[PDB]
């Protein structure tokens, strides 16, 4: 999930935007 | 601000800024 | 912190603190 | 929605928790 992708590893815009409504 | 490690409130803040008027979901236990 | 007007990042922050490990959804255009 | 209840009017715990997963 987001924590694995953005906290434990380096985040990306690409990943963040997957969690926008 | 986005291409870094972002945890906790820092991650929430990034979502807020990126997603804007769309809003977002924060589901840390995934 | 919760019984006040909470807007923008301030509201997101309150959600983050209250909801904890559950996470939350922020859907301002509702 | 949440903005109406917590930003434009005074928020509550009760309302906030409705937006927890
Ligand atoms: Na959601």
């Amino acid at each position: 999930g987001i924590v694995e992708q953005c906290c434990t590893s380096i985040c990306s815009l690409y990943q963040l935007e997957n969690y926008c409504n | 601000f986005v291409n870094q490690h972002l945890c906790g409130s820092h991650l929430v803040e990034a979502l807020y800024l990126v997603c804007g008027e769309r809003g977002f979901f924060y589901t840390p236990k995934t």
